[PDB]
C-alpha cells in the first residue's frame, strides 16, 4: 500500500537502515578505540617491563 | 531484501500532453504539434484532420 502510514512504514525501514549504519560504524570505530587502548597500554606497560627486567 | 517504493503526490507543475501515437497517425499528429501542442486534454485536432 502506499498510504501516508505505508510511508511511515518504510520510513522506519530506512531508519531501521541508518541506524544499522551508525551503530556498525560506531562500535566498530568503539571496538577499534578498545583494541587501540589495548595495544597502547600494552606498549607503555611494556617499556614499563623492560625497566623492571633491567633493574632485577 | 528491502524493498523500493513508488509515491505519489500533491502537484503544482503542469502535466505534459501525450497522444500514444500510432504508425499511421504519426505525420497528422507533428501536423498539428507543428502549430503548438495542446494543454492536458484538450480535445485533439489531429483525429480529425
Amino acid at each position: 500500500a502506499l498510504s501516508d502510514a505505508d510511508v511511515q512504514k518504510q520510513i522506519k525501514h530506512m531508519m531501521a537502515f541508518i541506524e544499522q549504519e551508525a551503530n556498525e560504524k560506531a562500535e566498530e570505530i568503539d571496538a577499534k578505540a578498545e583494541e587501540e587502548f589495548n595495544i597502547e597500554k600494552g606498549r607503555l606497560v611494556q617499556t614499563q617491563r623492560l625497566k623492571i627486567m633491567e633493574y632485577y | 531484501t528491502v524493498p523500493s517504493i513508488l509515491n505519489r503526490m500533491q502537484t503544482n507543475q503542469t502535466p505534459p500532453t501525450y497522444n500514444k501515437t500510432n504508425k499511421f497517425t504519426h505525420g497528422f499528429q507533428n501536423i498539428v504539434d507543428a502549430y503548438g501542442i495542446g494543454t492536458y486534454r484538450e480535445i485533439n485536432p489531429a483525429p480529425y484532420t
